[PDB]
């Protein structure tokens, strides 16, 4: 019975943006994954710049529970005594109360799209993807909520997606002013995601964006879905260098540069680099 | 308990919310084909709505005295409302006169203050339209639902005649 | 088409016996024709033309006619007089509402060719009759010729409780359906968007009411104030003020004997304000224009004119503290110039506090920053200038 | 045909929506206020009640609606408790 009622305090607290009232409720659901879940998705998608580092600590430092062991009925009476409006919403009828709260739960999993919810890491990553479906060009948004993060917080796999997923689609953004939703861009065919990466690299007038897109966006990418050789076998060609002008010249030895760098250790993409370079320069 | 008049603004718009509600489960209820098998529900639609005028009047009256009140708070500040001659037009309010040497804690003060108003002012546009589009919603509703008795009272006097008798000999 | 071909002799039949008729004939006349339409609404269900198709538009005009006839005549006969006066604006309304009830039977009716009238009857009546109006108590006295200042403010806020009055029936006349659809059709008749019918008289109204009898009101305020302001202005004490040290009393609970006659005479004329009838916005902007005033008058014609001990600028705050008190804020408010005062009293208040005797030293008065004295009084609304002109009457000896 | 509501997670969605509304109407009175040009309003300004006029206005109606619908049957319920006892 306390269960539904504080899971639907939740539900109001969350709705109503009030950090002070969900805080305390955030170790009285009796398991931290629904409350997160509920604390993700019903949240106001835009609710600050950050105004929430609070629950990543709540996630990070909870070690001694050593706060005013309120009784959860305490709880509930001097909530709705502060809160008139929602006592209606609290003070509720019989089992079509339940019947709310289970509503509730199959719209919170619909919208979840069946996401478990473990720690902080899906939950900020759900978050931010389930914000940029509104968020026009923002993929730092949530930036200072792993930029201060504490030590063995956050795994390296979160940060090497950040770095070589969100940082690239960001940057090739904020290029190009569009509006690539993260969703549809690691969604997106490496086909037409380098067909649309390699689209005005040629009218680069300069030496800093050709050499950058590629540092931090398609490099970084390539190492992360392992794509070296598959782009170079694409791209790295004859028909992508038609070595027509001085400037493909100059972003195919850029590229080749770049790439070599990055191909060190595969010995087949350095061959099969080669043999694309020989090719193009034999054709062109 | 000194009650701001944004307070009181947010009380009458709460009461006009209400109100809102209740003459559109009026409507609703004359949307809903009843027969008398009526008068004093169009009565307290007109009590409802000399109430809405009179709240609406109470509404605009606070709001003014609270947009001189902000004026007179804030010294650097000149806000001017400008009341919209068209429907379709929202209303306005040109801050003419601002100083950036204002304190940053009652700058924001002053800001959320100038937020709620503007809540406020636009809510009451929109609220303003929406009355009217709830008027003209009941008129109209009144030419529906006039001509839907003339239907009714049609049908019933036609299947009655129809009933009555037709030449029902061939 | 039954109903209406059955109508149709008896449109003849009435319409050659009634194109000629007493107009107040007339109007029984239309009043049973629009009854029995009432009645073929109801009882015997029929929608289609009524009997009013009979009135030729030359009768429509004619009597639309005698009605804007009568209405002028009905005008000037309850404005025709002074003492009309404090009356006038109700039975004005009375008179709308009568010709509100005199025409919503004709305004109960469908018709199309007369909604033309309606419009008419609209602007050449409610239009007319309030913009003749509002010219009258705009351009009006019912005063004797030799008359007081007093009277000036009465009579002008006699006017905007008129306006007031009347303007509150304006806009419920605009909040009436029947005018609502008058302004619905028009707007879809021709091309506009006119939110009201006057927009302007009302318009007007506001302005008269907000700048011109307020300022008026306030200038006449400022006047008499003035002049009653001559001796307190002349008051030199301020100086060698020393203390009536009275154990049991406050310093100086009473304000400077030649400031209480103003103080009773502003006190009687905003209890008249107070007791007469304003939308409370003009009320409040009036008021606080008196306390932005007498705020300017305290602080130039006497703060800065003249030297003050400890006991000066306390009588001299009470003093202001009542004359603020008379202007009391109505349920909730600050106000940039009594913060403004209050900060400057403040300041002057440095020089019986031997506690933050520190920036007394002119080097830090040269240096121009004063973040640390500003964190002393919670200072907001003063720039620097100001500040170095308090500590220099504090130096030379101003302030004893 | 009883008439279910639920009112519960369409006021949670208008809470959102409005919260957004608010916090979208303070970024732009924001922009405006301290817009450094005193002289002409920004298009974020009008803009806000230029788009999300009628979406803040029917989403306030939408929640107020549903939490007076809520507090109807919530008040039914009351009365149906108290009878009950």
């Amino acid at each position: 019975m306390l269960e539904e009622q504080l899971y639907l305090l939740a539900c109001i607290f969350a709705s109503r943006a009030d950090t002070r009232n969900i805080k305390k409720l955030s170790t009285r659901l009796g398991s931290q994954s629904k409350y997160l879940e509920i604390l993700c998705v019903l949240w106001p998608e835009l609710d600050d710049p950050k105004n929430l580092l609070f629950l990543r600590e709540l996630e990070e430092e909870v070690q001694s529970p050593e706060g005013e062991e309120t009784t959860d009925e305490d709880v509930i009476v001097e909530l709705l005594e502060s809160d008139s409006s929602l006592i209606p919403l609290i003070e509720s009828d019989t089992t079509t109360r339940s019947n709310r709260y289970h509503e509730l739960q199959e719209f919170i999993s619909k919208k979840l799209n069946n996401k478990t919810l473990e720690n902080f890491e899906e939950w900020l990553r759900e978050r931010i993807l389930i914000c940029n479906e509104m968020i026009p060009e923002t993929p730092l948004l949530y930036s200072v909520l792993w930029e201060t993060a504490k030590s063995k917080v956050l795994s390296t796999k979160f940060i090497g997606w950040v770095e070589g997923v969100l940082k690239p689609l960001d940057h090739l953004n904020k290029r190009l002013h569009l509006i690539f939703k993260i969703n549809e861009w690691e969604k997106m065919p490496d086909s037409e995601l380098f067909k649309i990466i390699f689209d005005g690299v040629e009218d680069m007038q300069g030496y800093i964006g050709i050499a950058d897109v590629i540092e931090d966006e398609l490099a970084p990418t390539l190492s992360y879905g392992k794509k070296w050789e598959t782009f170079i076998t694409e791209f790295f060609n004859k028909q992508q260098f038609s070595l027509k002008s001085d400037t493909n010249y100059q972003l195919f030895i850029k590229l080749y540069y770049s790439l070599e760098k990055g191909v060190k250790d595969n010995s087949e993409a350095s061959r099969k680099l080669q043999s694309n370079v020989v090719d193009i320069l034999f054709h062109n | 308990m000194v009650v701001t008049f944004l307070q009181d603004l947010e009380v009458l718009q709460d009461a006009l919310l209400n109100n809102l509600q209740k003459l559109s489960a009026i409507s609703r209820r004359k949307e809903s084909g009843e027969s008398k098998h009526d008068e004093e529900e169009e009565i307290e639609f007109e009590d409802l709505v000399n109430i809405i005028e009179s709240k609406v009047s109470d509404f605009e009256s606070v709001l003014k005295c609270s947009i001189v009140e902000m004026t007179y708070k804030y010294p650097e500040l000149k806000l001017q409302w400008e009341k919209s001659p068209r429907y379709d037009q929202c209303d306005k309010l040109h801050i003419v006169k601002l100083d950036k040497q204002m304190n940053e804690d009652i700058y924001a003060q002053l800001v959320e203050e100038l937020d709620f108003v503007l809540q406020f002012v636009d809510w009451f546009y929109c609220y303003r339209l929406k009355v009217k589009e709830i008027l003209r919603q009941h008129h109209k509703r009144d030419l529906a639902w006039n001509d839907e008795k003339r239907d009714r009272a049609i049908k019933f006097h036609a299947v009655d005649y129809d009933k009555l008798h037709q030449g029902t000999s061939s | 088409q039954f109903i209406n071909y059955v109508l149709q002799p008896i449109r003849d039949k009435v319409r050659s016996t009634l194109f000629q008729n007493d107009l107040k004939t007339l109007i029984v006349l239309i009043s049973q024709i629009l009854a029995t339409d009432k009645n073929l609404l109801n009882s015997f269900h029929y929608h289609g033309l009524g009997l009013v198709s009979l009135i030729s538009d030359e009768v429509w005009e004619k009597w639309i006619n005698y009605e804007v006839e009568m209405a002028n005549r009905q005008f000037i006969n309850i404005t025709k007089n002074p003492e009309d006066f404090p009356k006038s604006s109700q039975n004005f309304v009375k008179l709308i509402n009568k010709i509100y009830d005199y025409l919503e039977p004709f305004y109960d009716l469908d018709f199309d060719l007369l909604v033309r009238y309606k419009l008419m009857t609209c602007s050449l009546i409610f239009m007319n009759l309030t913009s003749s109006y509002l010219d009258y108590i705009l351009t009006v006295d019912s005063l004797n010729e030799t008359r007081t200042k007093e009277q000036e403010l009465y009579q002008t806020m006699a006017k905007l409780q008129h306006v007031n009055f009347v303007y509150r029936k304006i806009k419920s006349l605009s909040s009436n359906f029947i005018f609502i659809q008058l302004t619905d059709i028009v707007n879809s008749t021709e091309s506009k968007k006119y939110n009201s019918l006057f927009q302007n008289v009302e318009n007007d109204y506001e302005k008269a009411m907000s700048t011109d009898m307020q300022n008026s009101i306030v200038h006449r305020i400022q006047k008499l104030l003035k002049e009653t302001l001559r001796n307190y202005f002349k008051i030199s004490t301020w100086s060698t003020l020393e203390m009536s040290v009275d154990e049991n009393i406050g310093p100086s609970s009473v304000p400077s004997a030649e400031l209480v006659n103003s103080i009773n005479v502003l006190r009687r004329l905003i209890n008249k304000l107070d007791s007469m009838d304003i939308p409370l916005a003009i009320s409040l902007k009036v008021k606080n224009e008196l306390l932005n005033v007498i705020v300017n008058y305290f602080t130039e014609s006497i703060l800065k004119l003249n030297k003050f001990n400890q006991n000066g600028l306390n009588q001299f705050l009470h003093d202001f503290k009542s004359l603020s008190s008379i202007l009391s804020l109505p349920s909730h408010a600050t106000n940039y110039k009594c913060m403004s005062l209050h900060e400057l009293v403040k300041i002057l208040k440095l020089k019986y506090d031997p506690n933050n005797q520190q920036f007394l030293n002119p080097e830090y008065i040269k240096t121009g920053n004063f973040t640390s004295l500003k964190e002393a009084y919670s200072i907001k609304y003063l720039k620097d200038t100001k500040i170095q002109d308090a500590l220099y009457r504090i130096i030379y000896g101003n302030i004893l | 045909a009883e008439t279910s509501n639920d009112p519960f997670l369409s006021y949670v969605l208008s809470s959102k929506q409005l919260t957004n509304l608010n916090r979208l109407r303070r970024k732009a009175v924001t922009k405006q206020l301290g817009s450094s040009d005193d002289n002409k309003v920004s298009e974020e300004f009008l803009r806000y009640q230029h788009t999300y006029q009628r979406e803040a206005f029917e989403y306030l109606q939408t929640k107020h609606d549903a939490h007076k619908i809520m507090e109807s049957q919530y008040e039914q319920y009351q009365s149906s408790s108290k009878t009950r006892r």
